[PDB]
């Protein structure tokens, strides 16, 4: 079971703490700015 | 060679036997992953009626059984304690799965979905060609395949 | 007793871990037909044409 | 019929005087403490 | 020749491939070996402190120094998986630039 797992993340870029750090990040930015436009238009 | 296009309709045509053999399978674990938790709710539910009947035990000073009952009720805590750990540890045995399938199907429906965009961008060449091949026949006279010759006679 | 009930508990859990990867490779194998461009395996050829 | 119940041991860890006193331990401090429940409940 | 060369040389390129998923397979396997050696020696540890507790100090030294012969274990391991690293380092370094 586990070689061919490891056969689809090498066949797949593994998402780096990089990446990961950036899509949480976005995401973090995403809620954030998400959340910034309604903080701002409830006032 | 076949052609190997043809082949892609046929492989995503016996690629749904196992998507839906898939869908089958991660039932069954379910079915049993919970089945224990209920045969353990059982089990802890003995326990329990143990426990009561030594608490009855315990009550007009008949401690003895209490002991038994509480000593009986030590096999099943063992098995009780065995399974609950069992179970919680069988949790993130499904979320993995359920992670694994959760990806699954959002790649071939769009694996699906651009299917059939290229097969148009074949079937539009295979006719440029041919129109091109059958107006090399019908030319300006470069080759003098057919309509030259004619001219000739 | 006690023990092959358990034997046969376990049993049914790790069939389908092993069912899941055999679907796991197919997908990803099949996939390698329908690739990035990487192999060129089945698209790319028809593009070639 | 000796040799194979000796082979089922042999595979096993048989019960050491530690873990036999640690069980019957544990299960005199079960049986003590599921009685320490008790008998302070009752008062 | 050179499109039968080529033509063999993606048999030993996907050969190659499955190798290197069964190295990764026991250096890992060893891993959870490891963790499983360990909480042993953990329940032992454990064990232990269920033996100072009570006065009964005498099976924690058993049990501490029953841990003793999983703790060689596990540093013996511990070290291996730790060396092992930098092996799938380089064969990850050699088949990256393949």
């Amino acid at each position: 079971i586990l070689e061919l797992e490891a056969e689809r993340e090498l066949l797949n870029p593994p998402p780096s703490p990089l990446d990961k750090k950036f899509e949480q990040w976005e995401e973090q930015q995403a809620v954030e700015a998400t959340l910034a436009a309604m903080k701002a238009r409830r006032s | 060679q076949e052609a190997p296009e043809d082949l892609l309709e046929r492989l995503l045509g016996e690629m749904e036997l196992e998507l839906i053999e898939l869908r089958r399978a991660l039932a069954q674990t379910i079915a049993t992953f919970k089945s224990t938790e209920r045969q353990r709710d059982a089990q802890q539910l003995i326990a329990q009626r143990w426990y009561e009947k030594a608490q009855a035990a315990l009550d007009r000073g008949n401690e003895q059984l209490a002991r038994e009952a509480l000593g009986q009720r030590q096999s099943y805590q063992s098995h009780t304690e065995a399974l609950g750990k069992s179970l919680g540890e069988q949790r993130a045995l499904v979320e993995q799965v359920r992670g694994q399938l959760q990806k699954l199907e959002r790649k071939y429906l769009e694996l699906k979905s651009q299917k059939n965009l290229y097969l148009a961008r074949l079937k539009s060449a295979i006719a440029a060609q041919k129109i091109e091949e059958i107006a090399g026949n019908l030319d300006n006279a470069s080759a003098s395949s057919l309509f030259e010759r004619i001219e000739t006679k």
